[PDB]
C-alpha cells in the first residue's frame, strides 16, 4: 500500500486494523511511539487537533496578508497585527486574554470528558437540550449535529476522502506555519515577500544563501 | 540545568531499554558481556521519545515493579 | 406539517405531523428526543407570543409618533412619558416593580408542568371551546410568532447598520428601493 | 504434588531464592519431609543452584 | 446528589445519593469514613450559616452607611467609641469582650453537648417549618448551597479587601463604571506577570 517509505518494513502497530483504519497511514513511526492503543488514539485526537489549528492560522495569515498585497485590505504584518491590534483594541490585553481563556477553557474540558467517556456528556439532563446532539458520531475526532451541519458526514462515499483530505492539508499547514516563522527569523520578511524574492531569483534567494540556516558556509 | 537533564533520562532510559530488551534473553550473562550492536543502535536512535514513553508507562503504571522483589527476613 | 417545508423533500420520522407550525422543518434534527423537542415547542410558542406584543408596541409607539423602540430607554438612561402622558415616578421604582412582577408572573407560570394552552382564566371569550377552531388558531399563532421573530431581528439590524427607525427606512426604501437598501448601505455586506 | 519441570514460587524464608520461582525438577512419593525438588537458575551465595523443599515452601507460580 | 456535580463522570460509593448539598463532589476522597463524613455534613453547615450571618452584616452595614465589614473594629481597636445602627453604645471595649466570649463559650459549650444534631427544631423551630419532613428536604438543600455561597462570597470580599483595600460595595460600582479596567487583571495583583 501507499508507505512513507517502500522496500522499508511496516511497524506492526501501525500495520493494525484500527491504525491503517484510521486515516492517512504509511507506516511512518520510525521511533515507535504508538504501540499502545490508548497512546496512538490520544496521538490520533492530537493531529487532528493540530491539524484544524493550523490551518485556521496559515488561513488567517495568507488570506488577509494575500489580499493586502491587493489594493484593498491594508494589513500589517502577522507578527506584528498582535501590537497593532492590541492598539486599536479598547480592553486590557491581559484582560481579554483571561476572558479567552475561560472560554476555550470549558470547551476543552468537553472535549477532555468525552476522551475520557465517549458517551460522557450525552448525560441526559446535565444541559438542557445539549446531551442529545452533544454525542459523539461514534469516532472520537468527529462530533456531529453543530458539527457537520450541513451533513455531509452522512455520505460514505466521500467520508475517508474528506478525511484523507484533512489530515493531509492540516499536516500541510503545520508545515507552512513553520516555514512562515523560521523565514521569519532568518529573512525577517513576510512569508510572501520572500516568496516574491524566491520568484525573481530562486538561484540566489534561498536558506543556501542566506547564511542563517547554514553558518558554517 | 534543563539540557543536562534531558540527556541523563535520555541515557538512562535506554539503558534500561536495552537492559530490558536483553533480559528477554536466554543469554542474559552473554548479552551483558557481549552485546547486540544494532539493537544498541536502534534503541539509541528511538530513545529520544523517552520522556514521552515513560510518562505514557506512568500513566498505564507499567514502569515499576510490583511488591514481589526478594525482601529480608526482617522486612 | 402545514405543508412540505421542502418541496421534494421528505419529513423527520420523530416529527409527527399533529403540531401547528409544522412543515417538516428540522434537516439539522434537535429535536429528536420528546422532552426536548415538547420544551422547543413551549419555548417557541413563548417566544413568538413576546416578540408579537413586542413588534405591536414598537410599531404603535412609532406610529403615535414617540421616537421608536430604540428611542424608548433615553429619557431614563440619561423624565417617562407614555402615550404623550409622563409618569410621575423614579426609574428605580419602576424598575423594581417590573422585576419583582414578572418574578411572580414567570414563577407562577413554570409552577405548572409545560402547559401552553391553560384557557378558562386565560380564554375568558371562550375562543378554545372548539378544539379545532383552536387548531388553526395554533397553527396562525406560531406563524404570527415567527413573523414576529424575524420582525423584530429586521427593526434590531436595521438600527444597528443605519441607526433609523424601521418606519424611516421603510419610507426611504419607499422613495428608493434602488437606493435605500442594504446593498446601497453596504454595511451588511462590505464589499460593495 | 506439583509436576516435573513445573515452574513454583520459593516461599521458605531462610532460602536464598526466596520470594522467587524456581522449576520443579520432581516431587519425591516417599514419606520425606521435603519432597519438592527445584532447580534455580541464579546461584546463591553457595553458587548452589536447587534445592529441596516442603509442598507448602512452594506454590506453582 | 442535587445533580451530576460533574457531567460524565460517577459518585462517590460512601457518598450516598440522600443528602442535601450532594452533587457527587469528592474527587479527593476525604469524607470516606462515616464519622468522618457525618462530623463534615454538621461543620460544613455550621460554617455556612455563620457565613450566611456574616455577609448579611456585612452588606446591612455597608448600605446604611457605617463603613465596611473591615471599618468595624477600628474605633475600637484605636482611639473612638462604639456606634451601631448609627446609635453609640455606651460600654467599655473590654466589656463588650468579655461578655461577647462568656456568652458563646456557653452557646457553643451547649450546642455541643448534644452529639451531633443539625436540626434540633421544637424551640430551633417556633413557627415549626420543619414540620413537613420534606420541605424541610428542600429547606435543606438551599441552605446548604446558600450556605457554601455565603461562604465564597465572604471570600470575595476579603480578597477583593486586601488586593485593593476597598468595600465590596466600592469594587462593586468600579465594576460597574468599567468592568475592563476594573478587576483583578486590571489590578494585576491576583496575578503578577500581567
Ligand atoms: C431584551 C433586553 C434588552 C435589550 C435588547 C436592550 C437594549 C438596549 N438597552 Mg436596555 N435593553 C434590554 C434590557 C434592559 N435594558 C436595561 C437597562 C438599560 C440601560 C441602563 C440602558 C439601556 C440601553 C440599551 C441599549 C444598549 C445596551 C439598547 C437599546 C442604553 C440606551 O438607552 O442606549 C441607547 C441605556 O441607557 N438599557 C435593563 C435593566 C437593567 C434591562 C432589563 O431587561
Ligand atoms: C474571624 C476572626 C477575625 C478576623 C478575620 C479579624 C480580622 C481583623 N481584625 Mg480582629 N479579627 C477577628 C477576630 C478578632 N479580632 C480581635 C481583635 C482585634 C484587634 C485588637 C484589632 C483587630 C484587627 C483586625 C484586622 C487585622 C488583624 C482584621 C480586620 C485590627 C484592625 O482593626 O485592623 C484594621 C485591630 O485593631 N482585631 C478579637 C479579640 C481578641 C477577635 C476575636 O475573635
Ligand atoms: C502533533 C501532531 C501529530 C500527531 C499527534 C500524529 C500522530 C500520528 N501520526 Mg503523524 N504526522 C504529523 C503530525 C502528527 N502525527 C505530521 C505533521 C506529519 C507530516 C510529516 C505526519 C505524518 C504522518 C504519517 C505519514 C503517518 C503518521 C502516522 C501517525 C500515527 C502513528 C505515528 C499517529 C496517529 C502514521 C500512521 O499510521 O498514521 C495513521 C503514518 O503513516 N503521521
Ligand atoms: C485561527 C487563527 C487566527 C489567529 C490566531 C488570528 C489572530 C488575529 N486576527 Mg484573525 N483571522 C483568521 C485567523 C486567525 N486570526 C482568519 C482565518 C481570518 C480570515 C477571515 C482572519 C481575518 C482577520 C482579520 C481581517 C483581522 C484579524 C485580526 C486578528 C487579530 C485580532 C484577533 C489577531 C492578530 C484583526 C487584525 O489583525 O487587526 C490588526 C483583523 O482586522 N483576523
Ligand atoms: C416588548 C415590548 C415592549 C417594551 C419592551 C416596552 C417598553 C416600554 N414602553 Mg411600551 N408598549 C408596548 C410594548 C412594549 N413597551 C405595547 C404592546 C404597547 C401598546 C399599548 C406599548 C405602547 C407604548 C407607548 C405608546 C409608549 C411606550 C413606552 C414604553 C416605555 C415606558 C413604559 C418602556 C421602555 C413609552 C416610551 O417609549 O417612553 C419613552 C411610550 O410612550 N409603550
Ligand atoms: C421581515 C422582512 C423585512 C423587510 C420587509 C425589510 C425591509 C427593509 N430592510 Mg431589512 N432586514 C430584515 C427584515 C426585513 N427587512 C431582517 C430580518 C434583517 C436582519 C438581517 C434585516 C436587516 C436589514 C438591514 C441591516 C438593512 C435592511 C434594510 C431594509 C430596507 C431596504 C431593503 C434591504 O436592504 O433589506 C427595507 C425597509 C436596509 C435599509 O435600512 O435600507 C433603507 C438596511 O440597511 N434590513
Ligand atoms: C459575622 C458577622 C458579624 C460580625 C462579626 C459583627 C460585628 C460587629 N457588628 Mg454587626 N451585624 C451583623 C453581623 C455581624 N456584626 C448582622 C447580621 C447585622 C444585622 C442586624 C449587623 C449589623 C450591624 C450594624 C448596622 C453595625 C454593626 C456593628 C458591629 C460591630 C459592633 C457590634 C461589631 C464589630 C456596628 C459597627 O460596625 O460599628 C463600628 C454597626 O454600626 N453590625
Ligand atoms: C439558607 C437558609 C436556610 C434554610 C433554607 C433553612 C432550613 C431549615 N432550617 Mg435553618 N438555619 C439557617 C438557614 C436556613 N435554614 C441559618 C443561617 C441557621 C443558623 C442560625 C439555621 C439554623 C437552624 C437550626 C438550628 C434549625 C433550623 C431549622 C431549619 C428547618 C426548619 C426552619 C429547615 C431544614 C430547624 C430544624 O430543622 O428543626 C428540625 C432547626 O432546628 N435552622
Ligand atoms: C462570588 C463571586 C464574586 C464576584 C461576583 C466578584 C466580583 C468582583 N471581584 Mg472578585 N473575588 C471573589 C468572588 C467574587 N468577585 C472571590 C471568591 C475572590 C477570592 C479569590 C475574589 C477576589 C477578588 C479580588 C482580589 C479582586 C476581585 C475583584 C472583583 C471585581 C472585578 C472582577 C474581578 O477581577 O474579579 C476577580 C468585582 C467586584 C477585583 C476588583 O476589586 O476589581 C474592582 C479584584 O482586584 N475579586
Amino acid at each position: 500500500r501507499q508507505s512513507w517509505l517502500p522496500g522499508s518494513q511496516i511497524p506492526a502497530h501501525l500495520d493494525t486494523p484500527a491504525a491503517q483504519a484510521l486515516a492517512g497511514n504509511f507506516g511512518f513511526d520510525p521511533l515507535g511511539l504508538g504501540k499502545d492503543p490508548v497512546a496512538l488514539r490520544w496521538y490520533q485526537q492530537a493531529e487532528l487537533i493540530h491539524c484544524r489549528t493550523a490551518m485556521a492560522g496559515v488561513a488567517g495569515i495568507l488570506i488577509p496578508g494575500l489580499l493586502t498585497k491587493a489594493g484593498a485590505l491594508n494589513v500589517p504584518e502577522w507578527y506584528d497585527a498582535g501590537k497593532v491590534a492590541i492598539e486599536n483594541s479598547f480592553a486590557p490585553w491581559g484582560s481579554l486574554l483571561a476572558v479567552q481563556l475561560f472560554l476555550c477553557g470549558f470547551v476543552e474540558a468537553k472535549r477532555w470528558q468525552d476522551i475520557r467517556k465517549p458517551g460522557s456528556q450525552g448525560e441526559p439532563g446535565s444541559f438542557l437540550g445539549f446531551e442529545a446532539s452533544l454525542k459523539g458520531t461514534s469516532e472520537l475526532g468527529y462530533p456531529g449535529g453543530p458539527f457537520d451541519p450541513l451533513g455531509l458526514s452522512k455520505e460514505a462515499d466521500k467520508w475517508a476522502d474528506w478525511k484523507l483530505k484533512e489530515v493531509k492539508n492540516g499536516r500541510l499547514a503545520m508545515l507552512a506555519f513553520l516555514g512562515f516563522v523560521a523565514q521569519k527569523y532568518a529573512t525577517g520578511a513576510g512569508p510572501v515577500d520572500n516568496l516574491a524574492a524566491h520568484l525573481k531569483d530562486p538561484w540566489h534567494v534561498n536558506y543556501a544563501t542566506n547564511g542563517v540556516s547554514l553558518p558554517f558556509l | 540545568t534543563f539540557g543536562f537533564l534531558y540527556v541523563a533520562g535520555y541515557i538512562g532510559y535506554v539503558g534500561r531499554q536495552y537492559l530490558i530488551a536483553v533480559k528477554g534473553e536466554a543469554k542474559p550473562t552473554d548479552k551483558e558481556i557481549i552485546i547486540d550492536v544494532p539493537l544498541a543502535t536502534k534503541l539509541a536512535w528511538q530513545g529520544a521519545g523517552w520522556p514521552l514513553a515513560a510518562v505514557q508507562e506512568l500513566q498505564r503504571g507499567t514502569l515499576l515493579e510490583k511488591e514481589e522483589n526478594i525482601t529480608v527476613s526482617p522486612r | 406539517k402545514a405543508g412540505n417545508w421542502l418541496p421534494g423533500s421528505d419529513a423527520p420520522a420523530w416529527l409527527p405531523d399533529d403540531l401547528p407550525g409544522n412543515y417538516g422543518f428540522d434537516p439539522l434534527s434537535l429535536g429528536k428526543e420528546p422532552a426536548s423537542l415538547k420544551r422547543f415547542t413551549e419555548s417557541e410558542v413563548i417566544h413568538g407570543r413576546w416578540a408579537m406584543l413586542g413588534v405591536a408596541g414598537s410599531l404603535a409607539v412609532e406610529l403615535l409618533g414617540y421616537g421608536n423602540w430604540y428611542d424608548a430607554p433615553l429619557w431614563a438612561v440619561n423624565k417617562a412619558t407614555w402615550f404623550g402622558i409622563e409618569v410621575p415616578f423614579d426609574l428605580n421604582a419602576l424598575l423594581a416593580f417590573e422585576f419583582v412582577a414578572m418574578a411572580a408572573a414567570e414563577g407562577q407560570r413554570g409552577d405548572a408542568g409545560g402547559v401552553v394552552y391553560p384557557g378558562g382564566a386565560f380564554d375568558p371569550l371562550g375562543f378554545a371551546k372548539d378544539s379545532s377552531k383552536s387548531g388553526e388558531l395554533k397553527l396562525k399563532e406560531i406563524k404570527n410568532g415567527r413573523l414576529a421573530m424575524v420582525a423584530f431581528l429586521g427593526f434590531v439590524a436595521q438600527h444597528a447598520a443605519t441607526g433609523k427607525g424601521p418606519i424611516a427606512a421603510l419610507g426611504e426604501h419607499l422613495a428608493n428601493p434602488w437606493g435605500a437598501n442594504f446593498a446601497t448601505n453596504g454595511i451588511s455586506v462590505p464589499f460593495f | 504434588g506439583p509436576k516435573r519441570g513445573s515452574l513454583v514460587k520459593i516461599l521458605r524464608p531462610e532460602s536464598y531464592w526466596f520470594n522467587q520461582v524456581g522449576k520443579v525438577v520432581s516431587v519425591d512419593q516417599s514419606g520425606v519431609r521435603y519432597p519438592v525438588v527445584v532447580r534455580f537458575e541464579n546461584q546463591n551465595y553457595a553458587g548452589v543452584t536447587t534445592n529441596n523443599y516442603a509442598l507448602d515452601e512452594v506454590v506453582a507460580a
